[PDB]
């Protein structure tokens, strides 16, 4: 996902976990659920494992599109929660809000990476340092979807993290929902790093890469500010509208 | 690289000596933001660098400091992004591992020979293995292997020296110092800087290796006494032997007060002569080229915070025959007459 | 009849968020659209308080509930205590006394005036809520607010501060996280958030010890308890005065109220199971916090530590199951507000003028500043306790409550009052050693030169402001334990049978 | 009101014991009235002139109103001088 | 404060707790702490409203009608109670008071200590946000020095 | 039970076997937790005296918007008094016991009618039942000195 360009980044990671996940639903409680204790564990060992490493990993990463690639891996480990919980002791619904939210409040991330990198060229960490003078908006846009993807305040990935949690308290599952929220913090922490650099400013802490940044000499306002700021509509009302949401994923009852 | 932290320690000395390796790094890539991340009586001498960013306070030889204090410089050296390091704090492991948890691409570190550093080969991309433990006691280069390693040959020439030592002094610290000596009996051409006075004080900037650098008075007045006066001025590390040098060589000589190395190089540029003993000041004569003589406690010591004594043609090296500084007193007068005018 | 609370808690962020870009480049303008919504707030809260709050009923008024989310049953629950009503005027006085302390600041004013009143809104959410998740969600809306106002704005390791603070409160969050999880789904059949029909539930004692781990974790470091406490020294003392005084104001009061909230009327027969302990750790927590602002140089981080040994009596008031001990922890939530609210600007305006922070240097001052000397010793004063002003009737109250206590015994009463006691020899010497320290003496280098200037009217303003409810509350403490008594004893009823 | 009491030791006593109390209405009319009291000094001493950040003393040098500005500025303006310094440097001292 | 070269570090940190105070074999009694210092002859008239009125008008950025207003309103209030009763009005009125003091406050007058700390480069009268609605003067970027000279 | 910090349900203090009570419940002004010090009869005598002239002398604190905290000074004075009979009475000489039980259920009844009169925020009915408690409250004061 660093050598990759970016706008396949964001496809094919949101695209083939969402579709991923759908496949370790199917081939998981359809046709294993007669060993449904054993896989429980595997997957749980995982989910573990990749709500720790991925949290631990994206701490001490320079580079973007790789932290957001340990920071998805994360957000799967949260979302191997709502595949471990059965249909009825908390269905599927706060795995299916999830990965809305996931990619509601992902693709807006990776729009915001698109358009610094569009602009400026890089994907470096320390060049998204001095964004809020450049552009307000687009540093707005960028923490509120880090915000979401961390989930201090009410927006989308918080009530989704929310919702996979209560799923586990209710079904059982201590260890994933105390070892989620420690990571969730841990997350926490690197999502304001990010947030640290596109609020502060110097004039010498910024680059030559932020320094000229070139807002206006552009096409038009385009097409990619359209999806980035649905996005960010996506990762801030749904966590509060979110109760369509649960109630049109709460009919879903017939995966078995 | 595009950013260059360094954790040096030492004091004023070894973070004087230091400035060669700096402007090699500046001279290695084209553009490189260079921070300090040294102590107290260090971050004053990167006033004379224009090579460097922000220089912060660290004291990296403290070995137990507060766990505020670490973890935010640990976050601080993160969230600045370097590419590299560039230690010489002499350590190991647990520093290696304070260099490690900085996202550095390129960790490099000097090394304990005692099995201190038992694991740092782990966590650092050179090794550096020293010499005395005490390595401003290696002398004046003190990093030739922090140097051949910095450009090694891999496309161009090394030039591991750029006229070794270009200090240089801003206008407003070349301001207060010309008034600090025009308060005193000096004036701006003639005079002569002394740096060489018994205290007890870390402002006379030695070193972290000799002991008996610093000269007593009564023999320093025995010195000043047997040279005809060109208005030697008395460079003291504290108020309190201001009364005490008055109280020796006469209420006459006139004193001015310096600590800061960066004051003391701007007296240094208006001086036209240099007496010092083994402390900073030899250095900043030596840089910009000002007469020198540098008294000594041993020809070893002499040759090895000064190599290049045959380079400069002026600053005519004076030792003692036996230890403890007690040094002839007579012939560097002859050649002090020589070399001053 | 009437959405007041409601138009309490979201007024400020919905009256801040018109200001999306507002081409208005100065702080002027700003300064004076956000003072005047927290004046309007404020002046709406007191209505409230005033023709709209029955202040004998011990129950909810100006209840509200909404349908949010229907999975959780996680409803807009709204609602006044007796104990919860002090602690929302506070968060109006002290918060719009903040953003009128904070009109010098010019770097980002909008988005400073901004979160100011993202916290306004969000602390007044957390002491007004009657549902668990809401009381969650309104924890959790007051911690990216301050962490952008105190590390884009405030201290030289404020990065430091800030991460520490947000991590720490963020993994005591995800505590009281767990204990509302465990409530509302472990708690009965038809598992519910409402905490009005909430406290007259059964909570076995192996459950209700875990509910209480659970939640006195999450309390502990918002209520500062000295195992986990070491957050605030470094937040408070490397924060801007307009923060700082909120961040002790009234942030620090949220887990001294919690205490009183989920803890003492929710988990009942659990609180006369952890109560013993911590008495001990809040009778260790004044000494300690006591004996450490001598060693801090800083003087920021002693007024820091000043409020983590002041939050020692509302620790021990809230564990001495009394009516006189909790309404002492209340009157003590209120009196240190102001104390440590006005101490934090005191120590912020002092650190602008002088522009020293330790106390070995930063000799006589009291020359160069002589109103802001005058109102840092009478709100010094104030923080010991002194009669006239409010805390010593609150260290009194805690203390009568003390050995007015049926729980505890004479063998452990005496024990108890003697390490509270010495509490009030200590704190003379910390807060009497920063005054002989930063105001008592003359420097010879500082005699005309500088000639610094005075504490101007707006400042003076601010801490006679924050002074007068101090005095008025020593001289009549009426004022406080008149709202909240009642309400106590609703709480008491629960713990005697 | 009036009470005499008999002790064996000193002497009677002649309590009066005016039992009274603000009352809850005053009370919250005192609060009301801080609170309007509040108002008027936040908009009056807001528009006051504020003698120390008005002047080149704090809003000279740095002045944002923050805390770091101090330290920031000491940390820059050794920048500062680094960077003239090596334009100096640049041509030729 | 300013501290363009880097300050001298002191070598004789004084002590953690007692305080930077100079002894008393050097402190002058009198004339330091005011002791023995006001010599009555050189003090002035004024008394008590000539010198009121005076640190009035010396701390006070409110014209007639803002100001007559702040004059009048505690004194409203005041009467709210001991006069009448009136209960909602006494809010009302003051929310009014308070929007309309903040609507005056949009002072025709900018008065530059209200600006960033980027701004104090010189010549800053120059820049008129006073008169002109609607500046379009991108200054406000902060990461290069533009003549704004025009 | 383990010395310090007696655990549980924080009990009550009792009712040694009088007829203080009402017969049906208890009692409704008790105040739930007060520290009633433990002096000794002729204590107790004087107590009840004290508590009963600041009863008498809550004349004052009666009127409106004022109910809520003569409801609380009643509950309060009266939960001493409450304890300082049952203590007299359970140490009384037998003889002057039952005209003292009678004296202190005729008190106590008609501090529950103006408890429930201030509780209500009735200040006329209030008033008017602390007319006969006025005259009960000088009955006992009389009767203790």
């Amino acid at each position: 996902y660093e050598d990759s360009p970016t706008p396949v980044v964001a496809f094919l990671s949101v695209t083939s976990k969402v579709a991923a996940s759908a496949s370790a639903t199917r081939i998981f409680d359809i046709p294993f659920y007669f060993s449904s204790n054993e896989w429980h564990l595997l997957l749980e060992i995982l989910a573990i494992l990749s709500m720790i490493f991925g949290n631990l990993i994206a701490i001490t990463q320079t580079s973007m599109k790789r932290m957001l690639a340990y920071s998805s891996i994360g957000q799967i480990g949260y979302v191997i929660i709502g595949i471990i919980v059965g249909d009825s002791n908390g269905g599927y619904a706060s795995m299916i809000t999830y990965m809305l939210f996931y990619i509601a409040m992902n693709l807006g991330t990776f729009a915001c990476i698109i358009l610094f990198g569009l602009r400026t060229g890089t994907d470096n960490i320390r060049d998204y340092a001095g964004l809020y003078t450049k552009d307000p908006f687009l540093a707005l846009s960028l923490a509120l979807c880090l915000l979401s993807l961390g989930g201090l305040p009410p927006l989308a990935g918080f009530f989704g993290k929310l919702h996979l949690f209560w799923c586990g308290w209710q079904a059982g599952l201590y260890f994933l929902v105390s070892i989620g929220l420690l990571t969730s913090v841990l997350s926490i922490y690197y999502y304001l790093k990010i947030i640290k650099l596109l609020m502060t400013g110097r004039n010498q802490e910024i680059t030559p890469h932020m320094r000229n940044y070139r807002i206006s000499p552009l096409r038009s306002n385009n097409s990619i500010e359209l999806s980035m700021i649905v996005c960010v509509i996506a990762s801030t009302i749904p966590g509060i509208s979110m109760n369509p949401i649960i109630a049109i994923a709460q009919d879903t009852l017939f995966s078995f | 690289v595009r950013r260059c932290c360094c954790v040096i320690s030492g004091g004023v000395y070894e973070n004087l000596l230091f400035f060669p390796t700096i402007q090699l790094i500046k001279d290695r890539y084209p553009g490189v933001q260079v921070d300090i991340l040294t102590t107290e009586r260090g971050k004053q001498t990167y006033e004379l660098n224009k090579n460097v960013r922000w220089a912060n306070v660290y004291d990296p030889d403290d070995h137990w400091p507060e766990p505020a204090e670490y973890t935010d410089m640990i976050g601080l050296l993160k969230g600045r992004y370097y590419d590299m390091v560039l230690s010489t704090k002499l350590a190991g492991l647990g520093h290696a591992a304070f260099l490690f948890m900085t996202t550095a691409r390129d960790r490099v570190s000097y090394i304990y020979p005692n099995v201190n550093s038992a694991g740092a080969g782990l966590m650092l991309s050179e090794t550096f293995t020293a010499e005395n433990t005490n390595l401003s006691e290696l002398g004046y280069s003190m990093y030739t292997q922090m140097e051949d390693w910095l450009g090694r040959p891999f496309r161009s020439v090394p030039r591991t020296p750029l006229l070794p030592l270009r200090v240089s002094i801003s206008r407003k610290v070349k301001e207060v110092v010309a008034a600090k000596y025009r308060n005193a009996g000096a004036v701006t051409g003639k005079f002569i800087v002394i740096h060489g006075i018994e205290s007890d004080s870390k402002a006379s900037m030695q070193s972290k290796g000799d002991a008996d650098s610093l000269l007593s008075l009564e023999k320093w007045a025995k010195i000043i006494k047997g040279v005809r006066g060109f208005k030697p001025v008395f460079v003291i590390p504290h108020e309190k032997e201001r009364e005490n040098v008055e109280d020796f060589v006469g209420d006459d000589t006139s004193i001015v007060f310096i600590t800061t190395p960066g004051q003391l190089a701007a007296l240094i540029n208006d001086s036209a002569g240099v007496i010092a003993t083994n402390t900073a000041a030899i250095q900043l004569a030596n840089a910009r080229d000002k007469p020198c003589i540098g008294l000594f406690s041993s020809e070893e010591k002499g040759k090895l915070f000064v190599p290049y004594a045959e380079e400069k043609s002026n600053c005519v090296i004076i030792a003692s025959k036996t230890g403890k500084l007690a040094d002839i007193d007579i012939g560097t007068v002859k050649n002090a007459m020589q070399v001053f005018e | 009849d009437f959405p007041w609370l409601t138009i309490i808690v979201v007024f400020p962020i919905s009256a801040g968020s018109l200001m999306l870009f507002l081409p208005h480049r100065g702080n002027k303008v700003n300064k004076w659209y956000t003072i005047c919504i927290c004046i309007l707030e404020l002046l709406l809260t007191t209505y409230a308080f005033c023709y709209n709050f029955k202040m004998d009923d011990p129950l909810i008024q100006l209840s509200e509930d909404y349908k949010w989310i229907d999975f959780f049953d996680f409803y807009w629950r709204m609602g006044i205590d007796g104990l919860s009503i002090g602690t929302i005027l506070l968060t109006g006085f002290i918060t719009t006394l903040a953003t009128l302390a904070a009109f010098p600041v010019t770097r980002d004013s909008r988005f400073f005036h901004f979160l100011m009143l993202a916290m306004y809104s969000g602390q007044i959410g957390s002491f007004s809520s009657r549902d668990l998740l809401l009381f969650f969600i309104m924890w959790e809306l007051e911690l990216i607010p301050v962490y952008l106002l105190l590390s884009m704005w405030g201290g030289k390791k404020r990065l430091y501060s800030a991460t520490k603070f947000i991590l720490y409160t963020a993994g005591s969050s995800i505590f009281l996280l767990i204990g509302v999880l465990g409530i509302s789904l472990y708690g009965s059949n038809e598992p519910t958030l409402n905490l009005e029909l909430l406290a007259n539930k059964s909570y076995p004692v192996t459950l209700e010890i875990l509910f209480y781990i659970g939640f006195l974790i999450a309390f502990a470091v918002k209520s500062p308890i000295i195992p986990l406490h070491t957050w605030l020294p470094d937040t408070h003392g490397e924060a801007h005065y307009s923060t700082c005084m909120l961040l002790a104001g009234i942030l620090l009061k949220m887990g001294a109220y919690g205490l009183v909230r989920i803890n003492m009327e929710l988990l009942p027969h659990a609180h006369s199971m952890f109560s013993p302990w911590l008495l001990v750790v809040g009778t260790i927590q004044i000494i300690y916090a006591a004996s450490t602002s001598p060693g801090q140089r800083n003087l920021k981080k002693r007024i820091a530590y000043s409020s983590v040994s002041h939050m020692g009596f509302i620790i021990i008031g809230i564990s001495s199951i009394t009516d006189p001990g909790l309404n002492g922890a209340i009157l003590q939530i209120i009196s240190h507000g102001f104390i440590g609210a006005a101490l934090f600007f005191l120590a912020g305006t002092s650190y602008d003028r002088i522009r020293l922070v330790y106390l070995d240097e930063m000799g006589g001052m009291a020359i160069s500043i002589p109103k802001i000397f005058t109102m840092f010793t009478i709100l010094s004063m104030a923080s010991l306790a002194l009669p006239g002003m409010s805390g010593f009737i609150a260290e009194f109250i805690v203390f009568f409550g003390i050995i007015t206590s049926q729980k505890y015994f004479l063998i452990s009463k005496i024990f108890i009052i003697f390490v509270m006691a010495i509490g009030m020899i200590l704190t003379p010497i910390y807060l009497l050693s920063m005054l002989r320290q930063m105001f008592y003496g003359y420097k010879l280098i500082n005699i005309k030169n500088f000639s610094f200037f005075d504490s101007g009217p707006r400042e003076l303003f601010l801490s006679i402001s924050i002074l007068l409810p101090i005095i008025g509350i020593g001289i009549y403490p009426d004022f406080v334990l008149s709202l909240a008594s009642d309400k106590v004893e609703s709480i008491l009823s629960n713990y005697f049978y | 009101a009036v009470m005499v009491q008999q002790i064996e030791g000193m002497r009677d006593i002649i309590t009066e014991k005016h039992v009274w109390h603000l009352s809850d209405k005053a009370i919250k009319n005192v609060y009301m009235f801080y609170i309007m009291f509040t108002c008027w000094g936040c908009l009056y001493f807001g528009s006051a002139k504020d003698p120390f950040y008005d002047s080149e003393e704090y809003r000279g040098d740095g002045g944002d109103g923050t805390g770091y500005w101090v330290y920031e500025t000491v940390c820059i303006s050794p920048f500062l001088i680094l960077l003239g310094k090596k334009e100096k440097n640049l041509e030729m001292h | 404060g300013l501290s363009q070269i880097e300050p001298d570090i002191n070598e004789d940190p004084i002590g953690q707790f007692e305080t930077n105070s100079i002894e008393m074999e050097d402190f002058k009694y009198g004339y330091y702490d005011g002791a023995h210092t006001y010599y009555e002859g050189e003090v002035q008239k004024g008394t008590f409203w000539g010198a009121i009125a005076d640190d009035i008008a010396a701390v006070d950025q409110t014209n007639g009608f803002q100001g007559l207003i702040s004059c009048m309103f505690l004194p409203a209030i005041a009467l709210g109670m001991y006069f009448d009763a009136p209960g909602e009005y006494l809010f009302i009125g003051a929310a009014l008071f308070t929007v309309v003091f903040c609507i005056i406050e949009m002072d025709k007058p900018d008065q530059p200590h209200n600006f960033e700390p980027q701004i104090y480069k010189l010549e800053r009268g120059a820049r008129d946000k006073l008169i002109n609605d609607y500046n379009t003067m991108s200054i406000w970027d902060f990461n290069d020095k533009y003549g704004d000279v025009w | 039970d383990n010395g310090f910090w007696i655990d549980g349900p924080l009990p009550i203090p009792p009712i040694y076997n009088n007829i203080v009570n009402e017969k049906t419940g208890t009692r409704t002004f008790i105040k739930k937790g007060v520290y009633v010090a433990d002096i000794g009869t002729k204590g107790r005598m004087y107590r009840v005296k004290k508590n009963a002239f600041d009863l008498l002398a809550m004349e004052d604190l009666i009127g409106p918007d004022t109910l809520n905290y003569v409801k609380k000074y009643l509950r309060l004075k009266s939960t001493f008094l409450f304890y300082d009979f049952d203590n007299l009475i359970s140490a009384a000489a037998s003889e002057d016991k039952q005209p003292l039980t009678d004296l202190a259920n005729r008190l106590f009844d008609n501090f529950e009618k103006l408890e429930d009169a201030a509780k209500t925020k009735n200040l006329a009915e209030t008033e008017s039942c602390y007319k006969d408690t006025k005259f009960l409250l000088q009955e006992v004061m009389t009767r203790m000195a």
